[PDB]
């Protein structure tokens, strides 16, 4: 097997900017490699064959180049329909192998984080489990820390976490914190803390709530 | 086509129609994308169907064919593990697709409905404990979308997890029915549930 290390992983770059992604086979693959487009929820498209080989109809702003170890695909300035995945595959060996990929991601102006704390249900109290939620909204340096704290003290375990990929309308992201205790364990403590730390701040944004008023 | 929830072990048959080329004179191909985006190759099938190639992988499980006559790609799964698990795309040839998937999921995990709690401007819905993830999920039948916030599952245990939220403008809410509508179509399950105040 012939490991394709891309990289970086992710990169982030404004409309216009020009990039270069690299592709590193594990062995002289030679010529035989090639470039593949994902955008969200689309099948891939071959881009590129054989290393330089674009195919018809790719437009002019991708080029690729490379031989033997290292292969680069530039885009010549990046356009708004060009945020995607990008793979690259092998074929002169015997498991015909792919790249783990690149995310080519949109650069956009630091946006602060909206938070909410949402405290359990009492329908789902009845069941006997107490989910406490946390959303952090539309900030763009993807890169968030969310702490909890029942009353006072930092809590790590039980705590369960999604984000969503870059929105496609003011490109931001956005994600869910969630703390799950039992009704038992929650009724046990009286105030209940999400603490968001963020770029767009020096200090932490915290929401909290009291279970009695 | 052909894909769906499989427990470990079963076997299944994906299909593959081609129009608009001759599916004869290609080469094709199979190729899945697992859930952490990660791509492999399945198996090949020559132009003819002579030469088969598959990575160990799936060696001896899987078993590529074609019908050059009805044009049909054939992927015939045996012995399914819980690591082929993924979507399932098929190119002609540097592979050429023109497949738009079909997910295959093995697990020995039991379909199961979900619980909708209501969460309460920014209101919420949480989904808990559904298992075949497909879930849709939209505010007052779809009407109040913008604002909306839909987050990526998350297994917990056997089974899914997930929230979704609104941000409405506050003279709006509770002067206004604002409704979280669920549907969970592996088990025929729709449930309104509505955010209500205090």
């Amino acid at each position: 097997d012939i490991v394709l290390t891309q990289s970086p992983a992710t990169l982030s770059v404004t409309p216009g900017e020009s990039v270069s992604l690299s592709c590193r086979a594990s062995q002289s693959i030679s010529n035989n490699l090639h470039w593949y487009q994902q955008k969200s929820h689309e099948s891939p498209r071959l881009l590129i064959k054989y290393a330089s080989q674009s195919i018809s109809g790719i437009p002019s702003r991708f080029s690729g180049s490379g031989s033997g170890t290292d292969f680069t695909l530039s885009i010549n300035s990046v356009e708004t329909e060009d945020f995607g995945m990008y793979y690259c595959q092998q074929s002169n060996s015997w498991p015909l192998t792919f790249g783990a990929g690149t995310k080519l991601e949109l650069k956009r102006a630091d946006a602060a984080p909206t938070v909410s704390i949402f405290p359990p249900s009492s329908e789902q109290l009845t069941s006997g489990g107490a989910s406490v939620v946390c959303f952090l909204n539309n900030f763009y340096p993807k890169d968030i820390n969310v702490k909890w704290k029942i009353d006072g003290s930092e809590r790590q375990n039980g705590v369960l976490n999604s984000w969503t990929d870059q929105d496609s309308k003011d490109s931001t992201y956005s994600m869910s914190s969630t703390l799950t205790l039992t009704k038992d364990e929650y009724e046990r403590h009286n105030s209940y803390t999400c603490e968001a730390t963020h770029k767009t701040s020096t200090s932490p944004i915290v929401k909290s709530f009291n279970r009695n008023e | 086509s052909g894909g769906g929830l499989v427990k470990p072990a079963g076997s299944l048959k994906l299909s593959c129609a081609a129009s608009g080329f001759t599916f004869s004179s290609y080469y094709m191909y199979w190729v899945r994308q697992t859930p952490d985006k990660r791509l492999e190759w399945v198996a090949t099938i020559s132009d003819g169907g002579s030469y088969t190639y598959y990575p160990d992988s799936v060696k001896g499980r899987f078993t590529i064919s074609r019908d050059n006559a009805k044009n049909n790609l054939y992927l015939q799964m045996s012995s399914l593990k819980s690591e082929d698990t993924a979507m399932y795309y098929c190119a002609r040839d540097a592979m050429d697709y023109w497949g738009q998937g079909t997910l295959v999921t093995v697990s020995a995990a039991k379909t199961t409905p979900p619980s909708v709690y209501p969460l309460a401007v920014t209101l919420g819905c949480l989904v808990k404990g559904y298992f075949p993830e497909p879930v849709t999920v939209t505010w007052n039948s779809g009407s109040l979308s913008s604002g909306v916030h839909t987050f990526p599952a998350v297994l917990q245990s056997d089974l899914y997890t997930l929230s979704s939220s609104v941000t409405v403008t506050s003279s709006t809410w509770p002067s206004e029915t604002v409704t979280c509508n669920v549907a969970h179509p592996a088990s025929s399950t729709k449930v309104d549930k509505k955010i209500v105040p205090r």
